């Protein structure tokens, strides 16, 4: 099976620093662990399209 | 005989540890070691 799920973006406890690390833990009827899973700010993608790949002065990007 | 609610255990290996046949997990620094460090079955001495 899979679930979906995620570290929900504002439910991280934050502030000045990030948290860099995370636990995934099962609770199957049988079985337990933890494990320390890395997590990444850098979420999905960002592409930027500029209307050239160049400007002159006394123009607008 | 009875039903159970309670699941058996899983039992667990050693990760990056080396593992014996028995189920015990020891160093992998004391694999070809040549004592017996796995404490029966000595799988560190295996086909060196």
């Amino acid at each position: 099976n899979s679930a979906i799920l995620t570290i929900q973006p504002k439910q991280l406890p934050g502030g000045q620093n990030p948290v860099s690390y995370v636990y995934l833990e099962v609770v199957s009827k049988h079985f337990s662990k933890s494990k320390r899973m890395p997590i990444t700010y850098d979420n999905g993608f960002l592409f930027i399209h500029t209307d050239k790949p160049v400007y002159t002065p006394d123009q607008s990007v | 005989s009875c039903e159970p609610t309670r699941g058996c255990p899983t039992e667990e290996g050693c990760g990056e540890r080396f593992r014996c046949f028995s189920g015990q997990c020891i160093s992998k620094s004391l694999v070809c070691n040549g004592d017996s460090d796995c404490d029966e079955d000595s799988a560190d001495e295996d086909r060196c």
